[PDB]
């Protein structure tokens, strides 16, 4: 995500596409997974999950 | 009169370096340190740290090395 700000979109443009989104996040204190809005380090999710 | 003797000195030496070798080579010693200052000045110039501690204070060439654009258009 961070490679389209300053190329085509602003950074709160780039920020909020990515935050419509939802990745894995790191497992909580109790071990069950959690997920996470996006941010700027992660990649553009594809459709398919395989 | 005659000169029945030859007086004489024998200088300030250790070995092939002496002091009057050293007199003759001493500016050109300094304009070589100048030189070599120079060319670590050349190689340090995309150098973030430097640029920001001597190489911005050039009158003409101040701002020809800093960023002009909005913090806006960097992700970090």
């Amino acid at each position: 995500w961070r490679t389209l700000v300053g190329v085509s979109h602003t950074n709160e443009e780039v920020r909020n596409m990515a935050e419509e989104f939802e990745y894995d996040d790191e497992p909580d204190e109790q071990g069950n997974p959690k997920k996470r809005p996006g941010k700027l380090s992660d990649y553009i999710p594809g459709p398919y999950p395989n | 009169a005659y000169t029945s003797h030859l007086s004489s000195k024998t200088g300030l030496h250790f070995g092939r370096l002496s002091l009057r070798s050293l007199t003759a080579y001493a500016p050109n010693l300094m304009l070589w340190g100048g030189a070599s200052m120079l060319g670590l000045f050349v190689f340090t110039e995309g150098w973030p740290k430097f640029q920001d501690t001597l190489y911005k204070k050039i009158p003409l060439l101040g701002p020809t090395l800093e960023d002009h654009t909005p913090p806006e258009d960097k992700p970090n």
